RNA sequence: CUAUGGAGCUUUAAUUUAUUAAUGCAAACAGAAACCUGCAUUAAAAAUUUCGGUUGGGGCGACCUCGGAGCAGAACCCAACCUCCGAGCAGUACAUGCUAAGACUUCACCAGUCAAAGCGAACACUCAAU
């Protein structure tokens, strides 16, 4: 019984796997692409005080 | 070493050596590495492969555990389904 | 002698219990790397449950 | 009563033999001291009318502080023994007759 | 039981003759409701970090005044250098403020006699100092 | 623990015995100020998300003393060195900042600093497109300063010992990205900082020197590797003359029409102003140098809401401790290469 | 000067309250109390044991592990005391997985280091010590 429960365990476990990678792999892509985002917003705001200073 | 003891008259045998040490009936002392299970997170994969390992003794602790263990345990031993039974024994060992 | 890093240990979600143990900052969200499984014999995910000590 | 255990295990001695014991196994550790059990209650039989219970020949389980200094020096009550409870049946059944 | 565990605690950890005692009881009475710990705590502090005798205390009735306000009082003029705890010798390089000058006058009066200093920098010290006496007992 | 007199008491009788008449009426709440704890500065790191650190101390009550300054200037009225954002609390005020947590672009919000510090890199007038030299720079607490304002294109930052050049080097891992650092931008170095009036000479415009000195705030504290040790007396009593040739050696590297701040956290005349004065006569005897101390009295009064001067200086301008305003000790003068 | 030899004395040296005293709880009575017993907290008075090496004054300090330079010129090793600078970290991966020929080694041991092939993946991490 012991032994059964295990492997059923795993086996749900791994059905599942893939589709939690890949929203992790999501994740990761989305939090580096907000990031650049806003590495290009705090670009913008610094032509914006350049566009002040001149 | 108690070479003669107060009751019987006769070699004890140190208990710390049989707790770390085994000895195969050809004469050689098999042991582990010292640290084995100490920091493990800040050594190399390959020396933790090599400090999981078991080793032999020099002749010098050989002898050593030789004179620290009594006959008992230099005895030759049919265990059923013994891990080691196969290294009990030299094969093609010349000198 | 400041412990800047802390070493953390590491679970699969592929629920086998294997398990290893890896170094990070304190300052820092838990950690989500993906690793090999020998139980599975393959890369699966693996989540931050406890903090073991500082370093 | 206090119930001590000692310390260091003794070698077993035998049949017929008894055990040889050394300095050591005079360090004792506390395990119980019966003082600090909580209390029981003593069970008699009454023979006169009493506060708690007034009708000769009932069993009651009073508090041995009373039971042992009131109730049986002085002749108020008598032991639940077999012998007493048989013969207080045997006036409850002449009673009843 | 309390009052006795208090006089006992008078007589012999803080070491006040019998006299003494009395006046004690006598004069400042919330001691016997103060608890052991704490008024210890208030004797050999002002035994050592201030360096007083016990008849200067039992004359100047130190013990009914609040261990907070002393503290306070006390570790101010410290850092401003006007007080300078007695050394092994027990001698002192400055003169130092009365007992009576330092508790018993109003804190107006107290900062412009002795701190010589403004009352929002006395009270900006307040909550330093209370800050830094929650930290050490947590700490401890 | 020590057997006798202790390091800090040791420090403490000497700061008395010499600023009870260096300093008059000064000296209880500026001794009071020392021994109590220190009001923290938070410096934004501008490669971070300036805006919303900004929000998030804003929130926190705290305000941009720098922007005050920045709109005082006028007021009152070589400017300042700009693109910079340090909060403070009001002054009185105990509230602390929170430590920093990483931002999503990997870098560290903001850095608690002293605000004193950020002084002579102010009084530093940085210009666009500037060459920066940082001597004693380790560990940092202006060159972080210097690279947030990001007007130097080459800054060579040199520091003696290598434990605090590794600290530096840790902290400009954890605020400035690396690709800034890739280049020859940042230059750190651990060399003996008399040997740059002849390693470059009439090479850099901008040069802040940072002497070692008796902090009398951190020996009042630390209890350990202090200057007022009896195995380090023979190094404070040769501390002046490290601090005269380190001054020396940074204006020899420093070009013609170039700019020297020299700064050091400490209140004595002996180690403020007879350095620079020592300093200035060498130049003119033994190399033929000539430098000219401006005026900071303008600094001063912009500051003068926030911070706490001492208006008896001869030369530069120094910041004393108060309990309102728990800045400093600090001091600094600002000198130009003619 | 040496002894991992003693002893006397002192104490905020380490380990204890065995003992005494005072409290509290329990037990036992009275109805409240006292004596005794057990278990806890305080003191008092005590009991056992000890002085790690270097720097010759002596204090005052510093030193004891590892790496580098002055240090033995050309395979290796080799100057102890000494003079000085550092280290007791950090950073990037998450196969920094698993097994397995043959070798090096700080002069012993303990430790420490390199690594063919093979399984499994992708198209034996940087750093002098750490
Ligand atoms: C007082 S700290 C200045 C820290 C930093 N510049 C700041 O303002 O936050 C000066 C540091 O310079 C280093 N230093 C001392 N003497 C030096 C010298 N002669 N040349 C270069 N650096 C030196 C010391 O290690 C010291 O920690
Ligand atoms: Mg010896
Ligand atoms: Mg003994
Ligand atoms: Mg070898």
């Amino acid at each position: 019984q012991k032994r059964r429960e295990r492997e059923q365990h795993i086996a749900e476990c791994m059905a599942k796997m893939p589709q939690m990678i890949v929203n992790w792999q999501q994740q990761q892509r989305e939090n580096w692409e907000k990031a650049q985002a806003d590495k290009e917003r705090r670009a913008r705001l610094q032509a914006e005080a350049q566009e002040l200073l001149g | 070493l108690t070479y003669f003891s107060a009751r019987k008259g006769k070699r004890k045998t140190v208990k710390a050596v049989i707790d770390r040490f085994l000895r195969l009936h050809c004469g050689l002392w098999v042991r582990r590495k010292a640290g084995y299970k100490k920091k493990l997170w800040k050594k190399t994969p390959a020396r933790k492969k090599r400090l999981r390992e078991f080793v032999f003794c020099n002749k010098t602790q050989s002898k050593l555990l030789d004179k620290m263990t009594t006959s008992f345990w230099k005895r030759r031993n049919w265990y059923v389904d013994d891990p080691y039974q196969k290294y009990h024994d030299r094969t093609n060992l010349k000198v | 002698s400041k412990s800047k890093n802390i070493l953390v240990r590491m679970v699969s979600e592929a629920g086998t219990g294997f398990c290893f143990n890896t170094k990070r900052n304190r300052l820092r969200e838990k950690l989500t790397l993906l690793h090999y499984d020998p139980v599975v014999k393959q890369r699966v995910l693996f989540v931050e449950k406890k903090k073991i000590r500082s370093l | 009563t206090v119930i001590v255990e000692r310390w260091w295990k003794v070698p077993l001695a035998g049949e017929g033999r008894k055990p040889r014991l050394h300095r050591r196994h005079r360090v004792y550790k506390l395990v119980e001291d019966t003082k600090h059990r909580p209390k029981e209650n003593l069970e008699l039989i009454l023979t006169q009318s009493v506060e708690n219970v007034g009708v000769r020949g009932d069993l009651v389980s009073v508090k041995k502080s009373l039971g042992r200094n009131r109730l049986l020096p002085q002749g108020l009550a008598v032991y639940a023994s077999p012998e007493n409870k048989k013969l207080f049946e045997e006036e409850k059944l002449l009673r009843q007759e | 039981q309390d009052i006795n565990d208090t006089v006992r605690l008078l007589k012999e950890k803080c070491l006040f003759t019998v006299q003494q005692v009395t006046k004690i009881l006598h004069s400042c009475p919330s001691v016997l409701r103060e608890d052991l710990g704490q008024l210890e705590y208030k004797f050999q502090y002002a035994y050592f970090r201030m360096g007083i005798k016990h008849p200067d205390i039992v004359k100047s009735e130190y013990l009914q005044y609040s261990l907070t306000k002393i503290k306070q009082r006390h570790i101010y003029l410290e850092r401003l250098g006007r007080y300078q705890t007695p050394d092994k010798k027990g001698q002192t390089q400055i003169p130092n403020p009365l007992l009576k000058d330092i508790l018993r006058v109003s804190e107006a009066e107290f900062l412009a006699r002795t701190a010589c200093t403004s009352v929002e920098e006395f009270q900006v010290f307040k909550k330093l100092l209370a800050r830094e006496e929650e930290e050490s007992e947590s700490s401890t | 623990t020590e057997p006798k007199f202790p390091a800090v008491r040791l420090a403490l009788q000497n700061f008395d015995m010499t600023y009870s008449v260096q300093f008059g009426d000064l000296w209880p709440s500026i001794r009071v100020s020392l021994l109590s704890e220190q009001k923290y500065g938070a410096l934004v790191n501008n490669f971070a998300a300036w805006d919303h650190v900004s929000a998030k101390l804003e929130q926190l009550s705290a305000k941009d003393f720098v922007n005050e300054a920045i709109s005082h200037w006028e007021l009152q009225s070589w400017a300042c060195s700009p693109n910079l954002r340090c909060f403070t609390f009001d002054r009185g005020d105990i509230s602390r900042f929170p430590p920093a947590r990483p931002g999503s672009l990997g870098v560290m919000e903001y850095y608690l600093m002293d605000a004193a510090s950020l002084l002579p890199v102010l009084a530093l007038g940085l210009q666009p497109g500037d060459i920066v030299l940082d001597l004693c720079a380790a560990p940092g607490g202006k060159t972080l300063a210097l690279l947030q304002t990001g007007c130097c294109r080459n800054l060579a930052a040199n520091d003696l010992s290598p434990s605090r050049i590794a600290r530096l080097q840790k902290i400009l891992h954890s605020y400035v990205p690396e690709e800034i650092r890739d280049g020859n931008q940042v230059r750190v170095t651990s060399w003996d900082g008399r040997k740059w009036g002849e390693l470059e000479g009439d090479t850099y415009d901008r040069v802040l020197v940072d002497v070692p000195c008796t902090t009398d705030r951190h020996s009042l504290h630390e209890e350990e590797n202090n200057i007022f040790k009896r195995s380090r007396k023979k190094e404070r009593q040769i501390l002046p003359v490290l601090q005269v040739q380190l001054l020396a050696a940074g204006l020899l590297a420093t070009k013609p029409g170039g700019h020297v701040v020299y700064s050091t956290c400490s209140l004595s005349h002996l180690q403020n102003e007879y350095v620079v004065q020592g300093a200035i006569e060498l130049l003119a005897n033994q190399y033929s140098i000539q430098v000219q101390v401006e005026d900071l009295t303008h600094f001063r009064r912009v500051f003068m809401d926030t911070f706490c001067f001492f208006s008896s200086c001869q030369v530069g301008e120094l910041v004393i401790p108060n309990l309102m305003a728990n800045f400093g000790p600090m001091y600094f003068c600002k000198m130009r290469r003619l």
